[PDB]
């Protein structure tokens, strides 16, 4: 959810005004469905499992 | 007690009556509001104050 769709995480100060702070994935990451492989979990054993 | 007061040097201390209305100032004063209107922050905005 948060690479593909992007996740609101919390608040930021700008200019003294309270703005939204958002992850998601870069542009080039996110377009194909072969993109979906590039994005690895980590599991309990500490290694990352596509 | 303005008279007694005035000499207390540790606070700054006053005494006064009770208004007829309490939303109802003075008819001579004025009630001004310095907005801070670009950004500027707060200690800008204490600045132009002074």
């Amino acid at each position: 959810g948060a690479a593909w769709g992007g996740s609101y995480v919390n608040d930021f100060i700008d200019r003294g005004r309270v703005k939204k702070v958002y992850i998601m994935s870069e542009a080039k990451y996110r377009m194909l469905p072969e993109d979906i492989g590039k994005w690895y979990v980590r599991g309990s054993d500490g290694q990352m499992v596509p | 007690a303005m008279g007694y007061f005035s000499q207390i040097k540790d606070a700054m201390v006053f005494a006064f009556n009770l208004p007829a209305i309490v939303e109802l100032g003075t008819a001579t004063g004025f009630d001004f509001e310095l907005i801070d209107q670009g950004g500027l922050g707060h200690e800008k905005l204490t600045q132009a104050r002074n």
